[PDB]
């Protein structure tokens, strides 16, 4: 709760391994890219 | 005596469950105010399940508004001054066609 | 407590960012991500009224910019005369003339009046739904009166003896 | 009124404050911001004015079976009660009064 | 009963003797509407309320009548 | 006038003259199910829903 | 935050240390200059062109689902 | 019990090969005149109706 | 025998009659029991909808023609119509009128094949109305308690006995027809209330009715027999006897 | 032949009754196990399912469970006539007798 | 059609194609309707015959099918009237006096 | 609240609240056998058995992906019946529908089962999501009970039991502890607990008229430049 990431009070290592809602969308798109290997191939 | 002791106990649990439904709804309704002040996709999140039923209307191509609503109150408000005032028939699909055709001894199938 | 199931079925082709089925709700979410949040101004005055002199300069700069660039502006003014006369005389009645001549054509007003009434019904949603529950709660409270009578029978049977 | 001012000062007349603070921020909020599509812990508001139905007794058994006394109630009702429905509705005291006259004779 | 008593009473709902001669607004306000005013929605309510009084809130009479 | 007369004849009148709907039915089980279903919910209606 | 932003961080890791730890708090003008070019999470870093595609792709796909389902 | 819910008011026609068998072809149509000769009788004997005969003579 | 039959296990006698509103066919055939998620194939392969329409609509439709191919092998369909189509095909380039007269006998040949290869469908609502009037049948059977254990109905091959039916010994009729248009079958019934079963054997023939050229009833039950079997009682009910029914009416002898 | 039971794959077994008393005891256990059945002990051979809180759709679920346990393939034409406990018992007898004489399952 | 002014070198390209589309598919509506009637399609139009001569009825059946299509194709004269009337107004406005 | 004032709101050309047989020009008319040569009609008497088979298909094909969850199967049955009981209980006279209400609903349900057979129906995807969120919470409680810890639900139940004892020990004049009083005791605890959690703002306006969003930051300006990450 009080350990939630703050864009101001943030470490460099924490920002590099943030993995927020933006990355969760991309990881879903990557699952589609991988599953389309045989169709595109 | 144990027959009605357990009968009335289960009867009370049924209506206590209904009482908790109406009580909990009025409790969650305290945080919801002015539906006109919420975005479209957030209003659907308060009323979870409406997005699912909206996808059912889309995937089955029931894109006639209010066709599956028993009282299409929105359809009546839209046609208060319409010519040939009518609402869509219940569960009318835009693709179904019940047209018939007959040949009689007279012309035009009469 | 009995151990529940570990998980339900997980659909391999449905996600939150790429939902399998379609509706206006998901499109509405991606639309507001695009236009972004409501650009709320924190100031005491609106941006246009505070910079009227400055916006007037840049307003006339681009007018002059287009005017200095367009050397054949008179050819464009003359080429626009015929369609300007034609389309305005043709659509006058359907836009404005109907408001004081042969027919009103109130179709678009009927759509405003119905939507204005729905705006009020949504504003009074909490009131209307609460009145509907007052009748259901009355029915529920009436059924719960039979259990209150039964819980006193043991005391009645004991005091009667 | 229909004369509110110039076009540039049109967005000025919208704000209405609940406090006495000056100067006043002019912007009138249109909607509530919804940045993250978070699944709400709140229950759905569709469950509003639904009449009594099968889901009431089905959920009553599920919550009663969480207790020792409730497990006895459910088992006796589903086995030893001559009713053609689980949606029990008390509209008379026939079954109640006749159960007391058959019990208080002792 | 008192509500219907005054609706039927001729003295309560009766034009003045000179009402026929007076200038009459022959519109409910739907011909020229204020679109960009902040009280735009309140204007529409008064138009709807004016149309309802003319037909005793039976708007089917308005739908069949002449506009 | 010619706009209305076009669609009122090419589609509305043309199909009224050569197509129709039957009034005889082949199955009527919805009517008898609704009657039995209403008797099943007699107690709930008695509570004024 | 995306992988391209995280790749910039590993390359600019020593530059971020000089700006955020040394320059951003020294004094005076060097402090203001270091706090202005600070390195971290992008404020207003959303890409509208990416979002324009996601919206238009979804809206055009719902149309494809209707036109192709005949 | 599907026959319990079958409506006998559909017995007004006896449809077979897109034709109502309860059609008074002896009183109406090309098959009404009884003074038809051997060729006309053998022609109606094949088709068994005038609608099918007229439809084929359309293309012939 | 039902001509139109897919790999679907349920409702065999209704498969050709039921007109589903499906856009395409279901992923799997109707399950006979609850299966596992891995029992079926998620995301069916590409061109699956085209494959299903071939194996569920095209293929059983061709097996219907092949099963009843003996009803279309007459001299009219085999020799006259193709011979007529070949005579005008030699002049198909001269004018358009030869193209029409060369294709019409082909379309006429298709329609006779389409009509003759369909399953023999009698008016079953007439039959149930007929048996529910008999007091000896309604004693053990009622519509609300009857169920079908087996059903069979197929045309009879070739010409019948030329003493019981001298009608079919007509050279003009034999030129157009290679079969009789008569059908025979049975109905295995059971009653869940009384526990009784019966076999309803019947023979049908087309009869003329009320008019000169049109057939009256293409499937007229001229012999309708029921062998009712109960807990310990065996009864035989004769609704329509052929020795008495064939003395009043004769078959129709379809042409074309 | 295997099904999931509370998240675990379990091998399913089929029953062969072939006896009147085994049929009545199976059907009673079948109807009592259905979660919509009321008055489970008042259920006898002559019990109408409507008197125990069951409708036409509950008879389909009951027949669907018969195909699971006995391996039958019951057509949709037979289901709407199964409205009593006696009807299930007589139908099971009719299926076993039909297979004992005709050598095949009834038409589906 | 204003939003398609820059999509091609002809402002009325979509309108010129749509009038042909509207003509072809409307012309096909009666043709598919007769196909739905079947071989009895002539009885659906004219009804029962009157004479025993198939050649005589053929001429009445040919006119019955001719009238079937004339009821549709003749309505396009109404479209010509709207275009002629629309052009006459455009010719008067475009040549109106301005000096 | 607010009620519709137009008394003719539910009037149609076919009658009051008529959404089963709307009035149109091409009205259904009878056919006479003696005068009818041929006919093209798609109506039949097969909707009853198709309605039965569709229920069996939808039930059995959805249970394929329930993993034997008995409670989910019984819950799904209650939901499936509510979909098939629409024509039997609706205000609309489904027996008076224009061209056969039975055929219309059967064809409508077949479109649903086609999606169900492919495991793509939105009611299915909604069921898997709801059940996964439910089992995740039940597994959290099970892990806390195996560890001897008290669940958050038991803490409120125990806290609410001692509140009733405290209220009924001070209320000696009256001895009728109504369900109304029992409810407002729990709701007073529920509001305090809900306000204690760090939840996203649900209501539009906070205690003031202002919105509770991150965008509702107006003057005065008192925030400096954003600071970077720390090493
Ligand atoms: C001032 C103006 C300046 C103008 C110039 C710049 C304009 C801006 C352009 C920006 C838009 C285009 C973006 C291009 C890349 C930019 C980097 C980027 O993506 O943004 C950072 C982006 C972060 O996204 P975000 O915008 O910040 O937020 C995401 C949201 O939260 C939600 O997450 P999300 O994943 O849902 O969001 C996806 C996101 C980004 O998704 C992407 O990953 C971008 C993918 C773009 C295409 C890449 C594949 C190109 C295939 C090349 C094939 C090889 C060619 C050579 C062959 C060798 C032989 C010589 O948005 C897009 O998809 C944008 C795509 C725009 C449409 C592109 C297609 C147009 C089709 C119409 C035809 C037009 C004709 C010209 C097209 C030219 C194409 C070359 O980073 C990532 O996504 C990381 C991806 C991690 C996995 C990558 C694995 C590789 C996947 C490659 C695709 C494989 C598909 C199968 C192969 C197909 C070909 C055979
Ligand atoms: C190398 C040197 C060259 C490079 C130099 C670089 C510097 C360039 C300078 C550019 C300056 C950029 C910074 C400011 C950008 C926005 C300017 C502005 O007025 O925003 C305040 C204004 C209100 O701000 P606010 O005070 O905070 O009030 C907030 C409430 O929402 C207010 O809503 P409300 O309804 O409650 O209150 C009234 C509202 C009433 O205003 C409105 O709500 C809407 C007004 C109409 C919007 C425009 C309709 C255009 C329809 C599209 C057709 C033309 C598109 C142009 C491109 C087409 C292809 C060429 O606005 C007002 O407060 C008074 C009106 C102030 C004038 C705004 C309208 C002027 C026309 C701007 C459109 C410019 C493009 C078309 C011009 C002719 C073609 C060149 O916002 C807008 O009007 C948005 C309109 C779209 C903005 C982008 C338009 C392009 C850039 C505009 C530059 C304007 C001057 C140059 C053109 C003038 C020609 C006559
Ligand atoms: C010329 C150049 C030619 C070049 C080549 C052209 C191409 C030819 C090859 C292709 C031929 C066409 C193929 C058509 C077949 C396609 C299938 C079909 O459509 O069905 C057949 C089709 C069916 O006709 P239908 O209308 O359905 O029959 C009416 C009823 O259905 C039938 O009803 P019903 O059966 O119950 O009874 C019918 C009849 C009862 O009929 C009978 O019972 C008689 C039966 C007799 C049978 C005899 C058997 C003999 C057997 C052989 C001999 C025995 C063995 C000998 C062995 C010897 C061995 C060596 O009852 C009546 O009372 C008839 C009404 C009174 C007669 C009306 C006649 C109108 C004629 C008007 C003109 C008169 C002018 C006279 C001048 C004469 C001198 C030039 O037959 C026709 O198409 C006939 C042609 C109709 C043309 C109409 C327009 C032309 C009018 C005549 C021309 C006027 C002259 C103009 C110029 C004047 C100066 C010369
Ligand atoms: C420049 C272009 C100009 C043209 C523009 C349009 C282009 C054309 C496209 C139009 C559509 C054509 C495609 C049709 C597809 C048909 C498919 C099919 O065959 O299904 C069968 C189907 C019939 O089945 P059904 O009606 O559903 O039910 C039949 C019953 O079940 C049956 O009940 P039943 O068993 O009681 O009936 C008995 C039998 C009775 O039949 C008879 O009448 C018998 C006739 C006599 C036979 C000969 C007897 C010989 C006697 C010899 C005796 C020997 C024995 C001697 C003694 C023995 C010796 C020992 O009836 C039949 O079975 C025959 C029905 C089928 C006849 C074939 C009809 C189609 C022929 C088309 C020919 C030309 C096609 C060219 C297309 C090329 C491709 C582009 O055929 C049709 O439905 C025909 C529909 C036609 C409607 C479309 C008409 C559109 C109007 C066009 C003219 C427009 C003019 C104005 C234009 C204005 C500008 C646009
Ligand atoms: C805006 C850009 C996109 C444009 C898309 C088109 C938008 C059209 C908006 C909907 C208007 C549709 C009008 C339909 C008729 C409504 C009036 C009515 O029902 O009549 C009732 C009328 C009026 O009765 P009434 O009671 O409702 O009104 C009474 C009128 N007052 C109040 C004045 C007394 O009654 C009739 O029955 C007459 C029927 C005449 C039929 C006329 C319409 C025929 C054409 C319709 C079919 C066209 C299909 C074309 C398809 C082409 C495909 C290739
Ligand atoms: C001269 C060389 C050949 C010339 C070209 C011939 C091409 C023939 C194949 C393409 C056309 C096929 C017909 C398409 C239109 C009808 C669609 C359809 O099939 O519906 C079936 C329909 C299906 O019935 P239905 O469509 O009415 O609906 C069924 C009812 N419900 C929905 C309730 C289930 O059935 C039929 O019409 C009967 C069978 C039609 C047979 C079609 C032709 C088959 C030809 C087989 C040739 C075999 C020998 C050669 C090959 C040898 C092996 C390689
Ligand atoms: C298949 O079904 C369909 C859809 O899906 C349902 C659709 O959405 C749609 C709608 C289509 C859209 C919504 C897309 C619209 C896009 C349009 C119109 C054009 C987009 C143009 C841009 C985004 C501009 C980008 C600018 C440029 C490309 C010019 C500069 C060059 C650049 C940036 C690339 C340099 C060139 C290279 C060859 C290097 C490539 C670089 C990379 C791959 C780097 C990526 C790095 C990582 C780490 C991923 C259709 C029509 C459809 O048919
Ligand atoms: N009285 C009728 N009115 C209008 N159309 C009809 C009528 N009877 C049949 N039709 C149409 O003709 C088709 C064939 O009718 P048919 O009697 O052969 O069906 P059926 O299911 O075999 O009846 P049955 O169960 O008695 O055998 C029907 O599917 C229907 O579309
Ligand atoms: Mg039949």
């Amino acid at each position: 709760p009080q350990l939630w990431p703050n864009p101001n009070k943030l470490r460099f290592a924490d920002l590099y391994k943030y993995q927020g809602v933006e990355m969760k969308k991309i990881n879903d798109s990557i699952k589609n890219y991988k599953a389309a290997k045989f169709y595109i191939g | 005596l144990d027959d009605i002791e357990n009968e009335l106990s289960f009867h009370a649990a049924i209506w206590l469950n209904a009482y908790a439904d109406y009580t909990m709804f009025l409790f969650e309704l305290e945080e919801y105010n002015d539906p006109n002040d919420y975005l479209m996709h957030e209003n659907f999140d308060f009323f979870r399940g409406l997005e699912t039923e909206l996808e059912e209307l889309t995937e089955t191509h029931n894109y006639i508004p209010g066709a599956k609503d028993d009282v299409n109150l929105r359809g009546y408000l839209a046609t208060q001054f319409a010519w040939g005032k009518k609402v869509i028939s219940f569960y009318r699909h835009p693709a179904d066609d019940f047209k018939c055709a007959k040949a009689t001894k007279n012309m035009l199938g009469r | 407590m009995k151990k529940p199931m570990a998980k339900a079925y997980e659909h391999p082709y449905n996600s939150e960012h790429h939902p399998l089925n379609f509706s206006a709700v998901k499109i509405a979410e991606t639309f507001h991500d695009f236009i972004g949040p409501e650009q709320v101004s924190p100031h005491y005055e609106s941006f246009a009224m505070s910079r009227k002199f400055l916006l007037t300069f840049w307003g006339g700069f681009f007018v002059l910019n287009f005017g200095m660039a367009t050397v054949d502006l008179n050819w464009i003014m003359k080429s626009t005369y015929i369609p300007w006369i034609f389309w305005f005389q043709l659509m006058y009645f359907y836009v404005e003339g109907k408001n004081s001549m042969f027919m009103p054509l109130l179709q678009r007003f009927y759509r405003r009046a119905a939507a204005n009434e729905i705006f009020t019904m949504e504003a009074f949603y909490h009131e209307n739904i609460e009145n509907k529950l007052r009748n259901l709660m009355r029915i529920t409270k009436g059924q719960l009166e039979y259990w209150d009578i039964h819980t006193s029978y043991g005391e009645i049977r004991a005091d009667s003896i | 009124t229909l004369q509110w001012g110039s076009l540039a000062e049109r967005p000025m007349v919208d704000r209405v404050m609940s406090t006495s603070t000056w100067p006043v921020p002019y912007y009138q909020r249109l909607f509530k911001a919804y940045p993250i599509r978070e699944k709400k812990d709140k229950m759905s508001l569709l469950l509003s004015d639904i009449d009594i139905d099968d889901t009431n007794w089905y959920q009553a058994k599920d919550f009663l079976r969480g207790s020792f006394r409730g497990r006895q109630i459910v088992d006796y009702v589903e086995n030893n009660i001559a009713s053609n429905t689980y949606i029990l509705i008390q509209q008379d005291v026939a079954n109640m009064a006749k159960a007391y006259v058959h019990d208080i004779c002792g | 009963s008192l509500h219907e008593k005054m609706q039927t009473d001729y003295l309560w709902v009766k034009d003045h003797s000179q009402a026929d001669s007076w200038a009459k607004a022959r519109t409910h306000g739907y011909n020229y509407i204020a679109h960009t005013v902040p009280n735009k929605k309140e204007r529409y309510e008064m138009i709807w309320r004016s149309m309802g009084k003319s037909t005793d809130w039976e708007l089917e009479k308005f739908r069949l009548g002449k506009k | 006038s010619q706009f209305v007369a076009f669609f009122a004849i090419v589609f509305w009148l043309f199909l009224f003259l050569y197509t129709f709907f039957i009034i005889e039915k082949h199955e009527d089980f919805f009517s008898k199910k609704r009657e039995e279903r209403k008797k099943k919910l007699k107690e709930l209606w008695n509570l004024k829903n | 935050m995306n992988p391209i932003q995280k790749a910039w961080l590993k390359i600019l890791e020593p530059v971020s240390y000089v700006i955020n730890e040394k320059m951003a708090k020294r004094t005076g003008i060097i402090g203001k200059l270091g706090r202005f070019f600070a390195i971290g999470p992008r404020e207003y870093g959303v890409h509208p062109i990416n979002r324009m595609f996601i919206f238009m792709n979804r809206k055009y796909m719902a149309f494809q689902a209707v036109a192709l389902h005949r | 019990m599907w026959y319990k819910y079958f409506s006998k008011q559909s017995w007004n026609l006896r449809v077979w090969r897109k034709a109502n068998l309860k059609y008074n072809q002896d009183d109406f149509g090309m098959t009404q005149p009884k003074y038809i000769a051997r060729f006309g009788d053998f022609r109606f004997r094949l088709v068994r109706t005038e609608g099918a005969l007229r439809g084929c003579m359309f293309f012939v | 025998q039902m001509g139109f039959s897919s790999d679907n296990p349920y409702n065999k006698r209704w498969e050709y009659k039921w007109k589903h509103s499906y856009y395409t066919y279901p992923r799997d055939y109707e399950h006979t029991e609850v299966r596992k998620p891995q029992d079926s194939k998620d995301v069916p392969p590409i061109y699956f909808a085209y494959y299903k329409d071939f194996v569920d609509r095209w293929l059983p439709g061709m097996n219907m023609w092949w099963q009843r191919r003996h009803r279309i092998f007459d001299k009219f369909n085999v020799y006259f119509l193709p011979g007529m189509s070949l005579f005008f095909y030699q002049f198909a380039d001269l004018a358009l009128g030869f193209k029409i007269m060369a294709a019409f006998p082909l379309f006429l040949a298709y329609t006779r094949i389409r009509d003759k290869t369909l399953d023999p469908d009698f008016k079953e609502t007439y039959l149930r109305d007929m048996i529910y009037q008999n007091p000896e049948i309604t004693k053990y059977f009622n519509e609300e308690t009857i169920h079908v254990l087996d059903y069979e109905f197929e045309y009879l091959p070739g010409y019948l006995c030329p003493e019981k039916f001298p009608e079919y010994q007509n050279k003009t009729w034999q030129f157009f027809n290679t079969d009789t248009a008569q059908a025979e079958g049975f109905f295995k019934f059971g009653d869940v209330e009384s526990g009784a079963t019966m076999t309803l054997k019947f023979k049908t023939m087309p009869i003329p009715g009320k008019f000169r050229y049109q057939v009256g009833e293409p499937f007229y039950f001229y012999d309708l027999r029921a062998e009712i079997k109960c807990d310990g009682v065996y009864k035989e009910v004769v609704l329509v006897d052929e020795k008495e029914s064939l003395k009043k009416i004769r078959p129709f002898l379809f042409l074309i | 032949l295997t099904q999931y039971v509370e998240g675990q794959i379990v091998n399913r077994n089929q029953l062969t009754l072939k006896k009147q008393e085994d049929i009545e005891q199976y059907v009673l256990k079948l109807v009592r196990g259905y979660f919509r059945t009321t008055n489970k002990q008042g259920l006898n051979i002559n019990s109408v399912l409507q008197d125990h809180g069951l409708d036409e759709f509950d008879s389909i679920e009951l027949a669907m469970q018969v195909e699971e346990d006995l391996g039958y393939v019951i057509s949709a034409e037979t289901i709407p006539v199964l409205n009593k406990v006696k009807h299930f018992v007589n139908y099971i007898n009719h299926v076993e007798q039909f297979k004992a004489e005709n050598g095949k399952a009834p038409i589906a | 059609h204003g939003w398609t002014s820059m999509l091609s070198h002809a402002v009325l390209l979509l309108s010129c194609y749509s009038i042909i589309i509207m003509f072809l598919f409307i012309l096909g509506m009666p043709t598919l309707l007769l196909y739905d009637f079947g071989i009895f399609f002539l009885a659906y139009l004219k009804g029962a015959g009157k004479y025993i001569s198939s050649v005589a009825e053929m001429m009445f059946d040919y006119t019955a099918c001719l009238v079937f299509y004339i009821r549709i194709l003749a309505q396009w004269i109404r479209v010509v009237l709207m275009v002629v009337t629309f052009i006459s107004l455009s010719h008067y406005v475009s040549d109106f006096d301005i000096t | 609240g607010y009620k519709i004032r137009n008394k003719s709101i539910f009037w149609t050309r076919a009658g009051w609240k008529n959404n089963w047989h709307p009035k149109n020009f091409n009205a259904p008319r009878p056919s006479y056998g003696e005068f009818t040569m041929g006919i093209r009609c798609r109506n039949d008497h097969h909707s009853f058995l198709r309605y039965v088979q569709t229920y069996r298909n939808m039930s059995r094909h959805c249970k394929q992906y329930f993993l034997g969850d008995k409670q989910l199967e019984e819950t799904f049955i209650l939901g499936l019946r509510s979909l098939f009981l629409v024509p039997y209980d609706s205000q609309c006279l489904t027996d008076q529908i224009k061209h056969g209400g039975e055929r219309r609903f059967v064809d409508q349900l077949d479109r649903d089962f086609e999606l169900i057979s492919y495991n793509t129906h939105p009611y299915q995807l909604f069921t898997y999501t709801v059940r996964n969120e439910h089992l995740a919470w039940k597994n959290e409680q099970y892990e806390k009970i195996q560890k001897g810890e008290k669940t958050f639900e038991q803490e409120l139940l125990d806290y609410l039991d001692e509140q009733v004892l405290a209220e009924k020990a001070k209320l000696r004049d009256g001895q009728n502890f109504s369900i109304e009083r029992m409810t407002e005791i729990a709701l007073h605890v529920f509001r305090k607990a809900r306000a204690g959690k760090v939840r996203p703002a649900q209501d539009v306006r906070g205690p003031d008229g202002n919105v509770n969003d991150f965008l509702e930051q107006r003057r005065p300006f008192e925030h400096p430049n954003p600071t970077g990450v720390t090493h």
